[PDB]
């Protein structure tokens, strides 16, 4: 998810504006529900997550909002020491316990369409559920979230946000909500606000929080930090904020999760966005998050490096030459702006072959034993931070490849993808444009379980937003445009008839247009 | 169009999108919850029996894991009625007239299924029941929930122990720490040091 906030003085109007993406993928119906709520004293438009009494991403009177997700460290894992004569045992402060046994029993849909019962038993110990047991080892492992308990009392803060009408109120709010979120805040006066929202245990000093704690009872949390300790800043020096799910603030840490915080991350696109312009408008914003939904991501810090090697070797290697010339011309997008199907940038095709063959050449031989669980770190789609760290021969605590080695498999990737493009598709770079990835909007979301039937409507693949709006808080009220895919009604009658707003969003979303946020009644009314 | 339900206006404008016009907020609650379930009635119902670790009454034994993983880290409704009692008065009643409105939709749908029950009730079988406070703590659960929980503590104790074994704890260690680091300084972040000043630390 992706969010921006800028204050008035980096405003080309001087209003302070505010962006919203949430990612929670593309779904039919939608992860998504627009309303607009007006009642005395509260007047509010956008959207919540399906089944939320309140709105997350819009504005009320007073403020917009938005909000992404925290990747704050909110859940710890305990490492149970069973006892060897009974792995229904763990050890915990001076004495064996008994595990707290549960049998549940599920009413299942057999595959002849009648009831059929299943039962199955989990576990429980003092810290949480049981998630892993291994009785060989005598270990089991248990999970405590920080905010267990608390969830309708984060409900009551999001809904306090949405009544909020100044910035003491959603302050107050913002400290009362449990769960790890960003929240972002902009008004009518210019201001912004930034708050890495959740109740933060207070942890062992003693234990490496990368790891399970040891559940023996030495190592319990020791309370919850108070919420001035939780990042936070109202118009930041800046005056701006963006945030793809990165980092809050420099010594903000998030224990086993830091994978998502290194020095090369996505949230770069936004930061560069902003900062290569003066004063910006929704325009603008808008503009960045087309950036942001079809770049090449390794570009940033990837590109330059290729270059700078191609470079040193180009005087005898006419490929390399060429090869410079087309990288540093290219806009770092996999992008389609003739809608032809194909990216329109052929050296995009040679840099994905190029960045697959190098991280493949950096850690295959490594760590291929635990690839089924590094992959997605040294790979991660928000950044490839350690890749960078050996290419560039920054410092790393392991040696993972020598400067000579770093070289060479720069070149070497480069040769390959050169020779495969060669044989399979011509000698210059509009003969390797790569066919667009499309997606659709599917049965299936993150919660896993299908919830409708779907759309087999094919866009573009799109690094972005469930939704977007693009706010500018005017002295007079919120303006700006919104789009909500893939449509308002998730409804489909008996006959196959979908509803006339299932997916009549979906065109806005695929060609950036977009549709008015509403507020004022008369507005409302010739909508 | 504009319609008043009960004692609500709602303009649905030309994408469908209802605006709820209310005297109050307990009346608009329920608007909403209404509006919700008009649109969404399937998705909410599925949403739920996800908390509920339910949905392999629907779907079958291929989400009997996902329903026991649902039951074993979830809470009893007992448990989540607890948790409402714990909030302001005035804002637990407004989520329990939100869980009125839902009710609502359910009741007239199921007096006329054929129209306002969509395609999946009636590929599948059963009727939506009645909505509580409770349940709609269970829709904000399960989606909310799956952006903070996650056992990334464990499967780095694998990597550890599998580089361990393969390349002994001296470099496993090194290894680890550049895989899954304490703070990396150079990373970007979205408060800046030089946007504001923490005192304390002199400057
Ligand atoms: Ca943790
Ligand atoms: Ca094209």
């Amino acid at each position: 998810s992706n969010a921006m906030i800028i204050g008035a003085k980096k405003s080309k109007s001087g209003n302070a504006l505010l962006f919203s993406g949430p990612q929670v993928g593309f779904v039919a119906p939608g992860f998504l529900y627009e309303v607009g709520l007006h009642s005395p004293g509260f007047d509010m438009e956008g959207s919540g997550f399906i089944g939320y009494p309140f709105i997350m991403f819009g504005a009320n009177q007073h403020l917009a909002l938005t909000a992404t997700a925290g990747y704050g460290n909110v859940t710890d894992i305990f490492e149970e020491k069973l006892n060897p004569a009974n792995s229904t045992q763990y050890f915990y402060k001076g004495k064996w316990r008994n595990m707290e046994k549960r049998t549940e029993t599920f009413i299942v849909r057999g595959e002849d369409g009648k009831s059929k019962k299943i039962e199955e038993t989990f576990f429980h110990t003092v810290h949480g559920p049981v998630i892993s047991l291994d009785k060989e080892k005598n270990v089991a492992y248990s999970k405590s979230w920080s905010f267990r308990g608390t969830e309708a009392k984060s409900i009551q803060a999001y809904m306090k946000a949405n009544w909020a009408k100044n910035v003491k109120e959603f302050q107050q709010a913002a400290s009362e909500f449990t769960m790890s979120l960003n929240w972002y805040y902009a008004d009518k006066k210019g201001n912004i606000a930034y708050y890495h929202v959740g109740k933060y245990p207070i942890r062992s000093n003693q234990i490496d929080d990368r790891f399970p704690t040891p559940g023996t009872g030495e190592y319990e949390w020791k309370g919850f930090q108070s919420f001035a300790k939780n990042p936070q800043a109202i118009n930041p020096k800046k005056g701006y904020v963006v945030n793809w799910n990165n980092k809050p603030s420099k010594y903000w840490r998030n224990g086993e999760y830091s994978i998502v915080w290194g020095k090369d991350n996505r949230v770069q696109q936004f930061i560069n966005g902003i900062e290569a312009r003066g004063k910006v408008d929704l325009k603008d914003l808008n503009e960045i998050n087309y950036t942001a939904s079809f770049a090449q991501l390794r570009t940033h810090y990837f590109k330059p490096l290729l270059i700078k090697t191609l470079e040193k070797y180009q005087s005898e290697n006419k490929e390399y030459a060429y090869l410079v010339e087309q990288l540093r011309k290219w806009n770092n997008l996999k992008e389609d702006k003739n809608h032809d199907g194909y990216y329109d940038a052929g050296v995009a095709a040679f840099f994905d072959e190029w960045w697959n063959n190098t991280h493949d050449k950096l850690f295959n031989d490594s760590l291929g034993i635990v690839s089924d669980l590094t992959r997605e770190i040294t790979d991660h789609r928000m950044g490839a931070t350690l890749a960078y760290k050996v290419l560039s021969g920054e410092p790393t605590n392991y040696q993972w490849k020598s400067k000579e080695e770093a070289e060479k498999i720069i070149l070497e990737s480069t040769d390959e993808a050169l020779a495969k493009l060669h044989k399979e598709k011509g000698e210059e770079a509009d003969k390797w444009r790569a066919p667009i990835k499309t997606m659709t909007f599917g049965a299936k979301s993150l919660i896993a379980i299908p919830h409708g039937y779907g759309s087999k409507t094919e866009i573009i693949e799109m690094n972005r937003g469930s939704e977007n709006h693009y706010i500018e808080m005017t002295p007079k009220q919120p303006e700006g445009f919104n789009v909500t895919p893939p449509g308002q009604i998730g409804f489909i009658h008996k006959d196959g008839t979908l509803s006339e707003h299932y997916e009549d969003q979906l065109s806005l979303y695929a060609n950036w247009k977009f549709k008015p946020f509403l507020f004022d009644k008369k507005d409302v009314k010739r909508a | 169009d504009q319609k008043k339900v009960e004692n609500v206006t709602i303009i649905r404008d030309s994408y469908g999108v209802p605006h709820l016009y209310a005297k109050n907020k307990k009346d608009l609650y329920k608007a909403y919850g209404y509006v919700m379930a008009q649109d969404r009635l399937f998705q909410l119902e599925m949403f739920r029996r996800g908390n509920e670790g339910t949905v392999s009454e629907i779907f079958g034994e291929e989400y009997v894991t996902k329903d026991e993983q649902s039951r074993r880290d979830g809470y009893s409704d007992q448990e989540i009625q607890t948790m409402l009692n714990g909030l302001d008065r005035e804002t637990k009643q407004l989520i329990e007239q939100f869980a009125e409105g839902i009710t609502a939709y359910v009741n007239e749908a199921v007096k006329a299924p054929d129209q306002k029950l969509s395609k999946e009730f009636h590929d599948y079988g059963f009727l939506p029941r009645k909505w509580k406070a409770t349940d709609v703590v269970r829709l904000y659960m399960v989606s909310m929930t799956y952006f903070m929980d996650n056992h990334q503590e464990l499967k780095n104790a694998e990597i550890l122990a599998r580089l361990e074994r393969t390349y002994g704890k001296e470099k496993a260690v090194k290894m680890f720490d550049d895989l899954v680091w304490k703070n990396d300084l150079e990373a970007p972040t979205s408060i800046q040091p030089d946007d504001q000043t923490d005192i304390k630390k002199e400057g």
